DNA sequence: TTTATGTACTCGT
DNA sequence: ACGAGTACATA
DNA sequence: TAGTGTCTGCT
DNA sequence: GCAGACACTA
């Protein structure tokens, strides 16, 4: 693929240079694939958890695992709300992600598991974004992977278990994929720019990219591609870091909040929130980085920052227990302006 | 064995004069029975106040001894639908029966509040077509579900709660006709336990007389308890927290009242509460509904109710 | 073997159920008799409720009879009010299958069938209300069993109609024998208290402890040096934070500077350690220590409880732990 | 199936005569004088779960009627469908037609009637009113808020009080006589505070205790057997935990609570209700202390119902109690 | 038959002089019907002064019992037409079908588009979603609550013919009590005159208290009523109680809480506490909207706890507007979340459309 | 949008 | 008569 | 052609 | 509340 993030992706444990202790543990588990428990890989985003799951599969299932395909099935729920979530099929392993509307994920998971329960011989299943499960598909898994413990193996790819209920953690193995420090991120970026052709004026550009990414390999590779295209394959230390329009408008919103604590300012903040939620960005990370932006302003005091993080936690639990994403964000911003004024 | 007929139909009124309550509606019905040209009416309100027996007595006075020939008793008990009810209304209205020169065929639709919009809009057409031959009648628990044009093309005679005088008069009539010993304490106990309802009052009186015999307040209390809204209102308006907690436990936890019913009654009482500032009522309702949710996931612990009352007193104390 | 340890050492018989004996003795003496009541198995996950009920099913009727005398329903299939009103009602309405001469000769074979609803707390209130008289109407021909790790979700009538058997959590003291037996049977080496530390890490769940022991064993045969398993390996495999990082976390907290605290919080979150473990470790450090004042201990206990309760309801671990550190820094 | 003794104590014993029902003495004598004299109205039986509603109505049907009442009395429950179609077909045909077995009136049992729809109740109230001459309706409901007020007003309301100590004592004496079993006074007291006014709970615990003993005969069940079989914390244990929380430091109390939980596998939640129950009779000079105690304990049990780490929740209980009592002065 | 007939049909308007109120719409319909043949000879190329020539069919709406059907019949019969009803110039058949909203709507709209005969539609709601096909295919003749003079004179005539005393200054209360429903006024006069032949100002207050023609408010009317500082004051709360506020919510309970959240920011509060700024009042008000977010999540979930609907009123509609209540600076704004949800859902659909296309 | 349970309705066989 | 597809209310 | 006064649609 | 339209008089 022309994209830079996915060309340079390891295809086995020996090709994995992200970490060594976790590679040792993965090949320790792969040494005896017979007694393999249900896995749960967790960590910050961009650590290659999907890649580690893949490389473990080829360590266990051998070659040919990356020969995936796309299959279409039909799903029936209450009334006649037809669902056609796609399963990413392949020989041996079958891959599917519960990226439904978040209301009827039970039927898809149950149907796929009961269909693959017909028959080395045990079929592993990985589902992504398992944190945002609706607490009911987890209830289905709680029995499905308990009874089908000799034919189906289930692997969790999620960034946290805080939404995950206790039984799922109980009947699964908790292994952690950490994010690397700046130095080995700079090393892997140097390896990449050695593989293809970029002339570097100074080696500090990769360190600055690693600092900007804050522990994310996919973000680092996308940033490297962006700088390579913008600078015509000639990296320069004077070139500033490229930030998303999302973070840019959040920064402008924070500056607007701190410069004017008025109701009208809250109106344009609500308009920006409308547009950003229309850009299909989950509101939890929006609130998280918004609060981190409020805590990264020099003129803020310590009591104001403490109140900001308190309201952050409160509206975070409110956002977790709710569906209207705009309500909690608007309330938190109103409380922030109230605290500042 | 075969029982005697219950006190419901043993004393259901047969003529319009027997019905007690609001004098204006009853004597209007009597005057229009004397006249004969009865207009279409929608009757609504709280149930058991004479919303159907008054219509039956009016129909009896209108149609004399030919009642069975030209009265179509309809209700939700038999069958309801659009193209069943409209078919039966069309069949009944198209019956050329020799009525008296100043009389019509009265049609009674008891409990038509739950009727569909299509059935009501077809009933409008049947009215505007056969108004010169038949005149309808609606008795419903809530007129809000009825479409607005139906109430537009009707003589609305909504009733209200029967006062203690009407209930006392009717109960004294039943007592004198059934040879029941009574006491003023028993009478007022029946009045409070009636909640302004005839059927509940006669049921409590019948239970008391066929049980303890003497109609006193204590025997009525043994056979039936005080309504929960009053006790819950006393709960949510008490001064101290320990008094509220002991009232809660002794009156609604040692008496077997379900916790979800307690919280629902608290919500209704606070929503229909007076003499309290509006914002105070709103915040009390907010926290009572939080406790309601807490009961709803499955946590029906008595301590949830205790915490609800504790937060009620915390908000009442104004920090 | 060919399949994991958790389903390999499941109690086949009633006597194999360790820790829980107050209900196992009841079931054992009900095996001889036939007056089996309705069972409500409630307790923490991994306490062996499913294993106990499967053992009871095997001992009551034997492998042949349970196929046609046991009905299994769970969240893997539909649990709506229609399914409750039709399938369960029909199954309880039919007569019992005739026991064979072989089954009656070997097994006691009580003349009733058992319908077990594992994860019964997930049923709707309407379904639970509908499934009330199916027990009493057909009690002479069948019995019901309910398994649910939240007993509070079960409504009052449904909980009353069944007998409550509380499956206590398998702590270090009660479940040491089972883990030890697994250790000598699988030839897993324990140095001084590795099994005890593993039981301490698990929140009363033997399945989690067996999983950590299996992972430690996997590492042991992968190294292949035949060396004694240390507590460091099993604590690193569990995912708990090393004590020195906890000490420097406390040092940063005692400083009170917000900027350094936030920077170190970001440094800690890019490591990826779970915030629940951090809350637990801060708890066992601050509560056990004596230098902190009583009011400070009460405040930090309340704050840790609030943080853990919020972490149970999803949310973001970064915000929760950063706010927790800020709160405990300003006490 | 295979003799009546092959049944649980809840179901082996079930009253078939009105004299075998204790506790609700007022209700039972009132309905007895309803049915013997011949003035039984439409009934509404309201009470807690497991307080003898359906047993009472079945015994009433057996007393009034003959043994063969299959076509005489129709029992309707949430186990089968109870939509408005059921009311308009089965109830309609049953109440409309005069009795075929005899020439008397009819009785229809609306068991757990609080689970039917509003339209079902709207049709059912008129079903009751039109055909009340030859048909009576008895309403069994645990929640009165799911019933329309018209259905409340039609039938006379019978409030089933929770069964007091006397009813439980006589019933356990009867089942001990029937099953040839002996009980210690502390064991039956523990049954009194554990049953929560339910025959089902006390009978199930008694059956579990009978199956607990190695020899059912010649052995007496004690309160320790009650506590170990039901997993109920001992009152002395609960008061010791509360005293350690209220008088010791944060290390001693935490160690004591962990040791108590680990020794007998006690549940933290049941410990919470034990402390709460021993806390109402504790005099508090500060009213806000009660507020903080109630709200903090309520949040802790809410978290327990949602689940989580047990030691953190136990220390949360300790901290809530200590901080609230710190308000004392 | 005689002397046994309802007042609403025995005292029926015989000509357009007898009909009272909404007279401009009466001339509009009369000129439409008189010039319908002129439009037919013109092949519907262009309209006239009133802009009704191009319209193939006319259509009426308004409150019930205002005289839409009566005026249509009288216009048809005075000009000379054959009245015919297909609802569920003298020799020219005119179609007078009532209750278009009582439903097929697409086929009826097409039949209105192509009709070789005069056609009149009578309904009560135009802005209904089912009436969207009738947006640009029928004339917009609009009736309303009529003036209290011609109906007053008609009631004088009816009363002096029926021999019962009344006062001149009763028409205003009669019209406003019945929301301008003339038929209900006739029914009220008949009903009262059956017993009380002295319907005057001394009794009209109990008459109104017994005969309020209560009607559900549209969302916009709900928002304006909910966002009023008078009804949350001590004096104004007694007239419009909390129960009425809860009852006001249930009229459009799907759309009520979205409207309150959209415009609780654009209103200047009038019940501000000492020290309560407009920004601080919003912060508490927005907190309750997030508090009401949990209730809406639980009600419309797998549990389906619809007994909690009154709770969603207080947390999401009443209390958020109870602290910022006052005169509004601008206009009622319709909620933009519904438009945002549709735009985001397609963007969410586009998010997973190409992503699965390029997955392999 | 929501999301099962229930009721309703008419079309079709 | 009964079953299936569609829509509405759920205070 | 332009002031009052009131009813109505903002989806 | 913000216009927009429909009268009455002028
Ligand atoms: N005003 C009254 N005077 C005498 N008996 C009355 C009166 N109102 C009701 N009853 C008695 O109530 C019973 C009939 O109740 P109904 O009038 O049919 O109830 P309802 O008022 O129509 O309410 P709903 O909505 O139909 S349940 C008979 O036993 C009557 O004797
Ligand atoms: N008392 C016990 N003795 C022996 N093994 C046990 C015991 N309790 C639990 N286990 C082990 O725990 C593992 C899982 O047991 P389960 O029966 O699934 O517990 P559980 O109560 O069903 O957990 P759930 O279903 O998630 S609530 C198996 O490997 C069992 O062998
Ligand atoms: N006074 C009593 N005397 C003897 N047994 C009783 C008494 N009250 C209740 N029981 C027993 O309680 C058991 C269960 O109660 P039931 O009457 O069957 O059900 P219920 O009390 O009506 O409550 P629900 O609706 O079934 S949850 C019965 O088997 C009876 O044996
Ligand atoms: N302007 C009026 N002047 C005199 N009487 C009227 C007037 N408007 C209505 N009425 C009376 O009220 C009755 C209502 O008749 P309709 O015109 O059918 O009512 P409507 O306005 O069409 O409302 P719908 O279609 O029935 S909901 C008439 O038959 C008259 O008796
Ligand atoms: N050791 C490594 N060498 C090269 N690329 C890596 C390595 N680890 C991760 N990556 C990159 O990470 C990308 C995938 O990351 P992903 O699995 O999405 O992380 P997460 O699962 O945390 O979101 C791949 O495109 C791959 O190029
Ligand atoms: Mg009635
Ligand atoms: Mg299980
Ligand atoms: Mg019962
Ligand atoms: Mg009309």
């Amino acid at each position: 693929m022309s994209l830079w993030v996915d060309k340079y992706r390891p295809k086995s444990l020996n090709a994995l240079s992200h970490n060594e202790e976790l590679t040792n543990f993965l090949k320790s588990l792969s040494d005896q694939p017979r007694d393999l428990p249900h896995l749960l890989l967790y960590g910050p985003n961009g650590t290659g958890k999907k890649t580690r799951c893949m490389a473990l599969l080829e360590s266990i299932f051998g070659p040919g695992v990356y020969r995936l395909k796309i299959d279409v099935r039909q799903f029936v729920t209450a009334s006649n709300r037809k669902l056609e979530l796609n399963v990413v099929s392949s020989p041996y392993h079958l891959e599917i992600t519960p990226s439904d509307m978040g209301n009827n994920d039970r039927i898809v998971i149950q149907e796929l598991l009961k269909e693959v329960a017909q028959m080395h011989r045990y079929k592993c299943v990985i589902i992504n974004e398992a944190n945002s499960l609706t607490k009911d598909a987890q209830a289905a898994l709680r029995r499905t992977m308990e009874k089908y413990s000799k034919n189906i193996r289930l692997i969790m790819v999620c960034d946290s278990m805080s939404p995950i209920i206790a039984p799922i953690k109980s009947r699964c193995l908790l292994i952690r994929c950490p994010a690397p420090s700046d130095s080995e991120i700079s090393t892997i970026l140097s390896d990449v720019v050695t593989n293809e052709r970029i002339q570097l004026e100074t080696k500090d550009i990769l360190k600055r990219i690693a600092q900007a990414s804050n522990g994310n390999l996919r973000v680092s590779l996308l940033m490297l591609e962006s700088m390579a295209l913008n600078n015509e394959l000639a990296l320069k230390s004077s070139s500033p870091i490229i930030k998303p329009d999302w973070i840019i408008v959040i920064h402008k919103l924070t500056r607007k909040i701190v410069k004017e604590r008025s109701v009208n300012s809250l109106i344009e903040c609500r308009a920006v929130l409308y547009d950003l939620l229309a850009h299909c960005i989950p509101a939890n990370i929006i609130l998280k980085e918004l609060t981190f932006s409020l805590l990264d302003v020099e003129t803020l005091n310590t009591t104001n920052k403490s109140s900001i993080i308190e309201y952050s936690s409160v509206f975070d639990e409110r956002l977790s227990l709710g569906n209207k994403a705009i309500f909690h964000l608007e309330g938190f911003i109103a409380k922030v302006m109230c605290c500042l004024d | 064995l075969s029982l005697q007929l219950p006190w419901v139909e043993k004393y259901r009124p047969q003529v319009l004069s027997d019905i007690v309550g609001n004098k204006e509606t009853i004597d209007r019905l009597q005057q229009i029975a004397k006249d004969g040209n009865m207009p279409h009416m929608i009757i609504s309100g709280m149930p058991g106040i004479g919303k159907t027996t008054s219509v039956h007595c009016l129909a009896h006075e209108l149609l004399g001894r030919s009642y069975a020939d030209g009265v179509l008793e309809l209700n939700a008990s038999d069958d309801r639908g659009i193209d069943v009810v409209r078919n039966q209304i069309k069949h009944f209205a198209q019956k050329k029966l020799h009525l008296p020169p100043g009389k019509h065929k009265i049609v009674i639709l008891d409990e038509a509040d739950s009727m569909t919009a299509g059935a009501q809009q077809a009933l409008r057409r049947t009215m505007e077509l056969y108004s010169n031959s038949t005149r309808f009648a609606f008795a419903c628990n809530q007129s809000n579900k009825i479409i607005e044009p139906l109430q537009s093309r009707c003589a609305i005679l909504r009733y209200s709660k029967l006062s203690d005088e009407d209930v006392l008069k009717r109960l004294l009539q039943i007592i004198k006709l059934e040879d029941v010993k009574y006491t003023n304490d028993g009478l007022e106990a029946i009045i409070f336990t009636a909640e302004g309802d005839m059927r509940q009052a006669i049921n409590n009186l019948q239970s008391t007389v066929a049980g303890h015999g003497l109609v006193n307040a204590d025997n009525v209390f043994k056979i039936v308890d005080s309504p929960h809204p009053l006790i819950v209102k006393k709960m949510l308006l008490a001064s101290n927290l320990e008094d509220s907690i002991q009232i809660l436990r002794t009156d609604l936890w040692k008496k077997g009242y379900s916790s979800i019913d307690i919280v629902t009654t608290s919500f209704r009482v606070t929503k229909n509460l007076a003499q309290v500032k509006e914002s105070v009522r709103l915040e009390m309702i907010k926290e009572i509904g939080l406790t309601h949710m807490r009961i709803l996931e499955g946590v029906g612990t008595y301590l949830q109710l205790a915490s609800m009352l504790a937060k009620i007193h915390k908000l009442n104390n104004k920090a | 073997a060919q399949q994991p340890w958790v389903e390999k050492y499941r109690p086949k018989n009633l006597d194999e159920v360790t820790a829980q004996d107050h209900a196992v003795t009841v079931l054992k003496k009900t095996l001889k008799s036939a007056n089996l009541p309705h069972m409500l198995f409630y307790g923490p996950p991994g306490t062996g409720k499913t294993s106990t009920i499967l053992a009871l099913t095997k001992e009551l009727y034997g492998p042949d009879l349970m196929k046609s005398r046991i009905l299994e329903l769970n969240a893997s299939d539909e649990r709506g009010i229609s399914i409750v009103r039709e399938k369960v009602k029909n199954f309880a309405r039919l007569t019992v299958s005739k026991p064979s001469k072989h089954d009656l000769e070997n097994y006691p074979c009580p003349p009733y069938k058992i319908i077990i609803l594992d994860e019964a707390d997930s049923m709707t209130a309407d379904a639970q209300s509908a499934l009330r008289r199916t027990m009493e109407t057909y009690s002479g021909v069948t019995r019901f069993c309910l398994i649910c790790n939240y007993v509070t979700r079960i409504i009052d009538p449904l909980a009353s109609r069944c007998s409550k058997f509380r499956f206590k959590a398998l702590d270090a003291s009660n479940a040491i024998d089972r883990l030890r037996f697994i250790s000598e049977q699988e030839n897993v080496k324990c140095d001084d208290g590795v099994l005890e530390r593993i039981l301490d890490i698990s929140a009363g769940d033997l399945r989690r402890g067996i999983t950590l022991l299996q992972s430690a064993s996997k590492g042991a045969q992968y190294l292949g040096d035949g060396k004694n398993i240390t507590s460091t390996q099993v604590e690193e495999l569990a995912g708990v934070v090393p004590h020195d990082i906890l000490i420097e976390i406390v040092e940063k907290v005692k400083s009170g500077d917000f900027d350094e605290i936030k920077k170190y919080v970001n440094t800690f979150m890019k490591s990826g350690w779970s915030a629940a473990s951090v809350v637990n470790q801060l708890h066992e450090y601050y509560i056990t220590n004596d230098n902190f004042d009583t009011n400070f201990k009460n405040q930090i206990s309340w704050l840790l409880f609030t943080t853990d309760s919020r972490l149970n309801n999803g949310t973001n671990e970064h915000i929760q732990l950063l706010n927790l550190l800020v709160k405990i820094s300003q006490l | 199936k295979r003799s009546k003794e092959n049944l649980p104590w809840v179901e082996k014993y079930r009253p078939e005569t009105l004299d075998e029902v204790y506790g609700q003495n007022e209700v039972i004598t009132t309905v007895r004088k309803f049915v013997d004299e011949g003035k039984l109205p439409h009934l509404l039986f309201y009470g807690p779960p497991g307080t003898g509603k359906t047993s009472t109505i079945v015994a009433l049907a057996r007393e009034i009627y003959g043994k063969n009442y299959s076509n005489m009395v129709l029992e309707l429950n949430a186990s089968d469908d109870r939509g408005i179609d059921v009311v308009r077909n089965q109830i309609k045909d049953f109440a409309s037609t005069r009795q075929i077995f005899s020439k008397g009136f009819k009785l229809i049992i609306l068991d757990e009637a609080d689970a039917m729809t509003n339209a079902a109740q709207n049709a059912l109230r008129r079903v009751i009113e039109r055909y009340t001459k030859n048909t009576r309706f008895c309403v069994l409901a645990n929640y009165a808020h799911k019933l329309t007020p018209a259905l409340l007003s039609r039938c006379t309301r019978f409030r089933f009080q929770p069964l007091p100590q006397e009813a439980i004592e006589r019933r356990i004496a009867n089942v001990l006589v029937h099953e040839k079993l002996k009980l210690s006074p502390n064991a039956e007291k523990a049954l009194i505070e554990l049953s929560n006014g339910d025959m089902r709970r006390v009978l199930n615990v008694l059956q579990s205790c009978k199956a607990t003993l190695d020899n059912p005969d010649e052995d007496e069940i004690s309160d320790d057997v009650i506590y170990e079989c039901c997993g109920a914390p001992r009152p002395s244990d609960l008061k010791a935990v509360l005293k350690s929380i209220l008088e010791d430091d944060w290390g001693t109390a935490h160690y004591t609570l962990n040791k108590v939980r680990s020794a007998k596998g006690l549940a933290l939640i049941d410990l919470i209700e034990g402390i709460v129950k021993i806390l109402e009779d504790y005099e508090l000079q500060n009213e806000e202390t009660r507020v903080h105690l109630l709200t903090k304990l309520a949040d802790i049990e809410y978290s327990i119902s949602k689940g989580g780490n047990d030691q953190i929740q136990g220390s949360a209980v300790i901290g809530a109690i200590k901080a609230s009592f710190e308000n004392e002065t | 038959r005689e002397e046994d007939k309802l007042w609403t049909v025995k005292y029926a308007p015989t000509n357009l002089q007898q009909v009272c109120g909404n007279k401009g719409s009466v001339m509009k319909l009369k000129n439409w019907l008189a010039n319908w043949e002129n439009s037919k000879k013109n092949s519907f190329k262009h309209a006239g002064k009133d802009g009704s020539g191009v319209f193939r069919a006319a259509m009426l709406y308004g409150p019930p019992g205002i005289g839409k059907t009566t005026a249509a019949h009288l216009v048809a019969q005075e000009l000379g037409y054959d009245i015919l009803e297909q609802n569920a110039n003298g020799k020219h058949f005119v179609i007078i079908m009532d209750e278009v909203d009582g439903m097929g709507v697409g086929q009826l709209a097409q039949f209105c588009r192509k009709t070789s005969t005069p056609l009149i539609l009578i309904c009560n709601e135009r802005n209904l979603p089912k009436m969207r096909p009738f947006d640009r295919v029928c004339l917009d003749i609009q009736f309303r609550r009529p003036d209290a003079n011609s109906i007053k004179s008609r009631l004088m005539t009816i009363a002096i013919r029926e021999k019962f005393k009344l006062d001149p200054n009763v028409i205003d209360r009669l019209i406003q009590t019945t929301r301008g429903d003339i038929r209900q006024v006739i029914n009220l006069l008949s009903t009262i005159s059956t017993t009380t032949k002295t319907i005057n100002h001394e009794n009209i207050n109990e008459i109104s208290k017994a005969w309020e023609k209560n009607i559900a408010l549209k969302p916009f009317d709900i928002a304006h009523k909910m966002l009023d500082g008078q009804i949350y004051s001590d004096i104004g709360s007694r007239n419009f109680t909390l129960n009425d506020k809860i009852a006001l919510y249930f009229d459009d309970f799907d759309f009520t809480p979205l409207m309150i959240q959209e415009n609780y920011l654009s209103t200047r509060p009038s019940v501000l506490k000492p020290g309560q700024s407009h920004l601080e009042a919003v912060a508490e008000a927005a907190n309750c909207i997030s508090l009401g977010d949990i209730v809406e999540k639980k009600i419309r979930s797998s549990e389906q706890l619809w007994s909690l609907l009154p709770l969603h009123a207080v947390l999401s509609s009443v209390y958020p507007a109870s602290k910022v209540a006052g005169h509004m600076a601008g206009r009622i704004n319709f909620t933009a979340w519904l438009g945002q949800n549709s735009k985001s859902a397609k963007y969410y659909r586009l998010l997973q459309e190409i992503h699965y296309h390029t997955r392999l």
